[PDB]
Parts: C-alpha cells; structure tokens; sequence
C-alpha cells in the first residue's frame, strides 16, 4: 500500500478544474510524495509488467461545508505531459496546484506533437483524438465527494491494454483525476482547506525479465 | 436492431484523394525533413481512421485554413464519421478498398503493400524502355478496364491485438512521442499507369479513395467530441 | 451447355450500401487472440443507459451543470426546458449525441436529480410534466392542473423521474427543421412547495444536480451521417 | 384478375427532370422567402405522388400557362396517372426509383436520404481541390458507368402510418395550414457528377425520373376527379 | 429460362491473387512419372532448421 | 502454412515485354551469327526462368549498363523473384500466362507453340492480299476484344522429367557447352495483329507478359545468392 499527499483543496479553485496520478508512472516521480520502495525498484530490473490496481481518496469537511468534487478512471489519458512533450516539474506542480479547464484540452489541441521541420509549410493546428469532455466524464468507473456525505473513494480496475503486456517504462493505460464539481464554501472556524489524500494497491502483478538496473538512454 | 454495433459500422465512405503514379518517384522520409529532398508527396496513402500528415501518422491534425505561405504544403486526413459515430477505446475488424477514377474515361491499376514494408524504388530498363519494378512482385497488383472500378477485402495485418482509439503510451524508450501508435494501420495503397516512363505526361490524374469495415468489435467505452454553445 | 447470358438490367454499378462480400484478396491468414481484452459492448444502448450530466448557461460563455436553490421565492418554476433532443441542454449528454446520429427515437426519456448542501435545512418541492399547448405553463397553480409528483428533502436525495412517452404515431422527430406536434412534447419544469430552512450558522445557497439517461425501451432508427462541424 | 389493385400499382412512370449537381449549393427555404438569397433551385426533388412546389409541399396546384414576367419560376409535378386510378382515402407501399440519363454519353452518380434529414452543406479542400462533403455520408451513394442506369427500392421511411390521398387535417397549432400533411413522401433524391467544383462547366445536364409502387395497399373508398361537357 | 442476368458490381478485371483456376488450353496430356527423384521439400522450414555459419568483419 | 512452397508459388509475376507483329519475318539464328542477316528480334520470347539472351538460351546473364555503342542489342530477363525465393535443385509445375496491352486502346491475338518446334514463315495471297501462314495452324490462337486480356494455362511440355535449376552437364559430345540445358522452357509466345501486311503502319507497340506457377514441387535443396556488405 502505497500513499501519496497532493495538494489541499481552496475555496479559490474553479469548477471543472482538475489533477490527476498515471499510474504507475507517478512513481518514478514519487509523485505526492510516495515511495512504494520496493516496486518501484523492482519495476526497473524488470522491462514487462502485467498488474491491476486499487484506489483510494480522503478529505474531512465539516459540518458547515458545501461542495462538490469528481473522481474517476479515464484510461489512455494524456494528460501528465506539457504541451511540448515534457512532463512537469514537481516546482510546475506547487506553482499550478491544479489543472484549469482550456479550450486546448477540450479540443485535444495541445497535446504533444512532432515538429514538421523546414521541408512543409505550417499547418494550422485545430483538433486531436484526445480531447477532454468535461460534462461526460461520469460514464468511466466514478464517484461523488460532497461535502455532506464525502467518506472516501473506492475503485478496482481490471487490467487493460492493446496487448496481454507492456514496458514499463513506457504504458500507461490507466490514470486518477479528480475534478472540482461543486466550488467549495464554508463558514470560518471548522476545518479550513482540507487536505487531498490518495492510496494505491496494485494487484496480481506478474513482473517479466531479468536484467541490471535499466539506464537513462 | 439498428443499434448493433455490427449493422451500424458496415458501409463505405470515402478517405482521401491522390494522384496517379508516373515513375519510381522517392518515399517521404520521416520528420523533421531538409530541404533539398527529392521526395514527392500525393502520391502515397496509409490506410488509417487516425490523423495523419504527409502519408505517415500523427497526433494533431491540422488544416491549412490560410492558403499564402511558403513551403511545400502536406496531406492530412481523418474519419469524421467513425470519431462521431461512437466511444470505444479499442477496435478490430477487416478493412475494405474501393477506388474509383475522378478523371474522363480513364484506365489504370492499383498497388498495395501491409504494414511493416515499405515502397520498391529504382526500375529495370527492356529495349531501351525504362519501368520501374514496382509492376511486378509478391502482393496482388489489380488491372480494369476503361472508366475502372476495383475491389477486394484486406485480412488483418498488424501485430497489435486490436486498434486503439486513444491510445496514451509511447512506442519507444529514446525520444518517443507519447500517445503516438505505431502500426494501427491497414499498410499503404498507390496507384500508376502502366505505361512506360519515357512517355510521362504533364497533365495530372486524380482517384478518390473510398472503404468499408467488415465485422467489427469494441471494447472499453469512451467519451464523445465537444460541441460549441456558439 | 453454354453460357445462357441473361443479361442484367443494371449491371456495371456501384453502390454504397451493397450487403453482399467481394473477392477475397490475401486470404490464409491467422490473428492473436483477444478474449482477454474485458468490456465487450455490443450495442449503443449499453452507453445510452449510463446517466450523465446536463449543463445549463450560467445566469446573467461557462454553461453550468448545477442549479443552487434561491432564497427568492416566485410562483414560476425555478428552472424548466422543452422535452426537445435539439435543445442545447441535451447537445452535450450522451443519450443526446447518440441520438443525433438518428431519424427518429422511440421510448420514454428518464431524468434523475441530486441535492447538495447544509445539514440541519429541509424542504419540499414538486415535479411535474405539461404537454404542448398554446404556451409554457407559468405558475404553479396551472402546473398543479397537469401530471405532478412530490419530492420531499430529507426523505431522500435523488427522486428519480421519467417522462412518459406520449404521441400520436409510432416514432418521433430527432432534429425539428420546423416546429411540429411529433417533434415537440411539452415541456418539464420543476417547483418550489415550501419555504426551507436555514438551521444556525451553516452555509447558505445549497447545490443540486440533474443527470438524464434512456428509459429501458429507448430506441433509434434510420441511421444517418454526422455533422462535422464539431472539427471547427 | 386486372382488377386487383396490386397488379394494377406495379408499374413504372415518370415522375420529373431535374438538373446534375456541381457544387455544395444552398437548399431552398421556406415561404414566403424574400429576394436576394442565394437558394438555387430544380437540383432537388421530393419523391410524392402529390402536389409539390420548388421541391416543397404543396396543397394548390399551379402551371405556367403565361411565360412571360419577372421573378423566379418554380417547379411543379402531380402523378397524373395515380390520382385518375382510383379512389382511396389511405395508401401506403414501397416506392422504387429509377433514372436514366437524356445527354449523350454521360456518366454521374446519385444520391438520397430520407425524410426528416435535410442536405448537407459545406465543402472539403484536398491539395487545393474544393469537394462539397455530400460524397461521402451514412446514407447509400449509387454509381453507374457510362450511359448510365440507376434501380433500387426503398424501404418505407415515413412515421405515419400511411399515406393521405385526400388529407383535411392541420400539422401545428399555430399558422398551419389546413389540409397540408407533413411526411408523405420517401425522402429526397438528386444527382451530381465526381468532379471537383474547380473544373464547372457551364453546359448544363438534365435527367429524367421514374418511380413505380410496389405491394400497394388501400382504404376508404372515394371519389374521382371531374370532367366537362365541353 | 433466360439468361436472368445479374451484373457483377467489379467484373471486366485483372487480380493479381485471384485463387481460382482458368481454362485448360492443350488438355489430355501425359507426363513422365517422377517418383525415381529423392530428397523431396515440403517447406522451408526443412531447410531453416539445418545450421550454418555466421560470419564477423575482420577485426582492425 | 505460408511455408509450403506450394502456398508459395502461386501469384503472378511480370516476365518480359515485346513488340507486336506486323509480318512473317524471320527468325533469330544460332550463334555465333554474322551481320547482313535478316533475322529481327524482340518479337519472339521463350518462356523460362533461366537466363536467356536474343530469345534464346543462354548461361551468363549481361546487361547493357553501357548505352553507346555501335552494332544490335540484344533482349535479357531472369526471375528474380524466382531465384532469391527458395532452393532446389529440381522443380515441375505448369506455366500459367497472362497478356495485358501497353498501349491506348489495342486489341490483338497472342499465338503460341510448345518446345521443339519453329516458327512457321512464308505467307499466302488472297486477292491481292498477303497474310502469314502463322494465322492458321494446328495449335491454339487466341482472340479478345479492344482494350485486351489473355489467360489460359499451359500443361508440361518438355521431354526431361523435371526443371533443373543449376544443372551441370552437357548436351552433345562435340562443341556442347557445359551446363546449358536443352528444353527447360514451356515454348514460345508471340503477338500479332489481325490485319494485312499491306496495311503495315510505321508506329510501334508493346506489350507485357506475366507468368505463373500453378502446383510446384522441388527436390534436393541448395545454396542462395551471395549479398555484398558494401
């Protein structure tokens, strides 16, 4: 079991607004501040990975809170990455402390491509096969947080994948977000901003390979 | 029983429209290309729903919606009707090929190779006659009449189990591109005249391409396309 | 013997939605398994039964998907719209994309609701359904006339409700190029039967939520090809 | 065994003469329509055995007896043939298309949709070549050699139960006139050529129609139209 | 009855895989029987499976 | 079972093309052959795989690489494909042709003989009309319409039980040249135009061949071509 910390919920944060964990890719990050410690390395002498996983999510209002927020699993999502091809920086990550809604994400407008070169001319880029629907993301494995009756988030995804396994290094079929539904309010005095919690389990894993510590390229 | 996914996806429509071969002619060559290159474009097209550009995959599709510039201008595709139709993050089924000319009274053949090969360059010389060797070879080459029509049904033929609609993974370890597939294709289809190099001409010929799947499946649900409160 | 040519009477064409199969071209080939591959689905219905969310424009370019309730109170309802796939408040809800795609529908239309806010505050409101007539209904005295139903608050969170399926044929209009009976059917609105109440210090303007989905005999037809506008 | 009505609704007729399309083009709007649009009209026809006016619904019948004038003329048709049959107040049946080219040595295609729908506008731009998107779509596209012959039959299309030979009802609650139906027809048809709008010519083309009933069924007897003692 | 013809949609064409046969030319032949030549193929995996030997440039 | 050499070599493949007759002419002359001849080549081509020079049989295969020069040229072919496909010192199957125009608008007839015969010369006149013999004879000639398409397949036609594909003999005891075989072919093709020699126009034509192999078998595998590390 695995825990992770992100950032605390402000009354600031619009609606729609979002962030999310790839899994298992935040670990080479240690994103929120995890470290399974014994996966992670194992994940890295090892090349082809075969596992589930299990979620969980916390936040404690009080009796005086209102709100609303989202969490689902949407798989073969993209959007861990900067526009350019570059996942962020964990300072990107303090300095946002969350993922605003854009017409270049409800478009898939943004997400990252390769550069023609000197050869073509520039062409006007207008839409991509991985868009976001704000409104419809309810279809995928989910759940409500509302203030009122928020207890935690619950969730077993079977394992998914365009072939029986991947590298690593590289797949990423499954991802958490959460959304903001509701914008919160409260009155001063109860618990103020409460903190973000996420846990994971994976399960019937079944590493592949044998080699020594895999080196950056 | 319109609902079935099977009834609804099992009707052609038409892809693209390309130009007809007259002579060996240079592959495009991957991105990011130099100037200088003798390679030609409209004349080669992979057989994908996904975008692509330049007769090779993509990941944002684009359009030249400003006409004036300077460059060589790209190709680029996309099934509205299949991303409109419906959500499902993985598909199989076998692709059907039809071509029609767009030309008056006009004869030809059609070429195909699957995915994983790639075009035969240079030419043979007969009695001082130069053709190129993609006239003859292992994979079906098609020949009609005047006016033309062809038609035959392509089995699968990529190593993926199935084809990713969204697909969010990287094909590589060294520079990949994120979300960028790798062989979610049928292969590539081309068109030529089987005449001789030597009496090339200056007018172009043009052909639309048209397809059709064939037993089709899907799996994992997905989301649909934004549209504008505008 | 011979060929007895027969010849066909209009041979020599192409057509689009020929059933019949063609010539095989590279037959003998043999494919990967994919039973492992879990979530077949096998009609659109399957994703047109999942409820989702609607959105509405926010009251004087951010549509909103929640309604809070007003300390205001007024005869009119609260917050209604037309019983019309076209509206703009279905053009984002599957049930509604689906069903653009399509001539014409067939079935029932069932809608669910969601409270969100204090602890100690309790309510009651009414729902309710008006045909088409010469206009909208405004108050609720000519509501009340019309089918209607109860929901209390604190009995429960979500009392779910489904628009009878009522028209004079077999099917009805998708797209409405021109305002018709088979098109149109009335409108839903909802009300406010009583004052709430505010308990000490909790917050004030609660939130509430409604989703829409396909009733169990919801059904389409006669296919048809997409708009692409939504590539611009 | 003539008298039945099946053996007697069972064969074909010419029904009208409409243009060849060259470009995506603006449907007709409804009336009264105000000058200075740019809605062009004989491209389009219904198919209906009753009154019709520029492609639209009718209830009055009219003609040109009196050429000369100023405006726009419009198009008008009525099955002779069907209305002084018989008498029927309720009919329904499948109908059958037919069409023949009246050019020499013409070659096109042609394309439907049902009721309900309405033409899709608008136009693609491949390599620099305009291509009106009414090519391809979810509904059949029909495709003839040189010389030309089009057959098929349509399924009926309609949701009323059947169709009114002599309807004296009203659609709406508001302005509707009295005795005009709303969907008795089978769609629409029209024709266009696989070119691309660049290369217009301005000769113009012409094509006929023919129709036939088939497995046609009948109610409530009626009367029959008159005739003078001129 | 009459021939009740029913055009094919893509006939009048040249397949290059087409599997089916054509039409004999100088049928009622005989042939010189072969059985006497050993050492038979069946596929080619019969000659895949024999080894063989690699070979490296010569080292500077 | 793509393995099976059967499953294999059973697709078409283009062979060689050739001019179309327009008279008797003569045929080519063993070697070596002195100049003032009135022999004319690139009309007749046998069929076989092997290398073959002057539509004869030949051991070394050349290539002119050179263009200058000063006397005839001579025509050249070998399977490629064939050859790099597999090994076997043996080999039987029949021989499948197929001819297709290269030239707009053509019709034609192909004539044929099997191996150990020539070809027939000399011509007859029919009111002042001369015509070859070649027209008429006891073996097939086949005939098609404009545009053009022949197919037909040919049994085994040679006296030796099987092919060799690297044979090593010799043929006669005095001046025979090792390893040439005899009768590895199926006999020659030629194409030629139904009208008088009278009516003989200036403007040449061409044609193309394609060959295949329908029910192989082999015997004694072999070694493959060597390939450079340039």
């Amino acid at each position: 079991w695995y825990t992770g910390r992100l950032n605390s919920w402000t009354k600031a944060v619009k609606t729609f607004s979002f962030q999310a964990v790839p899994l298992p890719g935040a670990f080479l990050s240690r994103q929120g501040g995890l470290n399974g410690g014994a996966f992670t390395a194992t994940l890295h002498r090892h090349f082809l990975m075969k596992c589930g996983w299990q979620v969980q999510v916390q936040c404690n209002l009080t009796q005086f809170h209102q709100g609303a927020l989202l969490v689902a699993m949407v798989p073969e999502t993209t959007l861990d990455v900067k526009p350019d091809g570059k996942a962020k920086s964990l300072q990107e990550l303090n300095e946002e402390q969350w993922v605003e809604m854009s017409d270049d994400y409800r478009t898939g407008k943004n997400m990252p491509f390769q550069s023609l070169g000197t050869y073509y001319r520039p062409p006007n880029w207008t839409w991509g096969p991985n868009f976001i629907n704000p409104y419809q993301v309810t279809v995928f494995p989910h759940q409500i947080l509302n203030a009122r009756t928020s207890t935690s988030v619950d969730i077993n995804v079977p394992y998914i994948g365009e072939t029986p396994t991947q590298s690593s290094e590289t797949q990423n079929s499954w991802t958490l977000l959460v959304m903001v539904l509701v914008p919160l309010d409260y009155k001063e005095g109860a618990t103020t901003d409460p903190e973000i919690t996420f846990s994971v389990r994976p399960t019937s894993p079944y590493f592949n390979g044998l080699r020594n510590r895999y080196t950056a390229g | 029983n319109h609902t079935n996914v099977k009834f609804l996806f099992d009707r052609s429509r038409l892809l693209n429209v390309i130009k007809v071969l007259e002579k060996d002619a240079v592959f495009p060559r991957p991105f990011p290309t130099q100037e200088g290159a003798q390679q030609d474009d409209g004349y080669f097209c992979l057989l994908t729903p996904r975008p692509t550009v330049a007769s090779r995959p993509a990941t944002r599709f684009g359009l030249y919606a400003n006409p004036s510039g300077s460059g060589v201008l790209a190709n680029t595709s996309l099934d509205f009707n299949f991303y409109s139709l419906a959500c499902f993050t993985y598909f199989r089924s076998d692709l059907e090929v039809t071509v029609v000319s767009l030309e008056p009274d006009l004869e030809f053949a059609v070429g195909w190779f699957p995915s994983g090969s790639e075009y035969q360059a240079s030419s043979f010389v007969y009695d001082q006659l130069h053709v190129p060797f993609h006239f003859t070879g292992r994979t079906p080459r098609a020949f009609a009449s005047k006016g033309g029509k062809v038609s035959f049904v392509l089995p699968w033929n990529s190593v993926s189990s199935v084809l990713p609609v969204r697909w969010g993974g990287a094909s590589k370890l060294s520079s990949a591109t994120r979300g960028l597939p790798a062989h979610a294709d049928w292969g590539t289809i081309y068109a030529f005249v089987p005449r001789p190099n030597e009496k090339k001409s200056t007018a172009v010929k043009h052909v639309a391409v048209y397809i059709r799947y064939k037993n089709a499946r899907a799996w994992c649900p997905s989301m649909l396309p934004f549209r504008s409160y505008k | 013997g011979p060929i007895p040519t027969a010849p066909r009477e209009n041979s020599l064409m192409f057509l689009s939605t020929l059933p019949d199969d063609t010539v095989p071209a590279y037959g003998n080939v043999r494919t990967p398994p994919v039973n492992y591959l879990p979530g077949e689905i096998t009609d659109l219905l399957q994703l047109a039964r999942i409820p989702t969310l609607m959105a509405f424009e926010r009251v004087p370019d951010t549509y909103v998907p929640y309604v809070a309730v007003p300390t205001q109170f007024d005869d009119r309802p609260l917050i209604s719209f037309p019983i019309t796939l076209s509206d703009p408040v279905y053009q984002n809800t599957l049930v509604g994309a689906i069903s653009s795609n399509f001539a014409n529908y067939r079935g029932c239309i069932q809608i669910t609701l969601t409270f969100c806010g204090p602890m100690m505050a309790r309510g009651k409101f009414l729902l309710s359904y008006s045909p088409p007539n010469g206009t909208q209904p405004q108050t609720l005295s000519e509501a009340m006339q019309c089918t209607y139903s109860i929901w209390d608050i604190g009995l429960n969170s979500s009392w779910t409700f489904v628009v009878p399926y009522i028209s004079p044929s077999d099917y009805r209009e998708t797209r409405a190029i021109t305002n018709s009976v088979y098109s149109a059917d009335g409108w839903f609105s909802l009300h406010k039967l009583t004052k709430i109440t505010l308990p000490p210090d909790c917050p004030q303007s609660p939130c509430i939520l409604f989703f829409a989905s396909a009733g169990e005999d919801y059904t389409l037809r006669l296919p048809v090809d997409c708009n692409p506008s939504y590539v611009f």
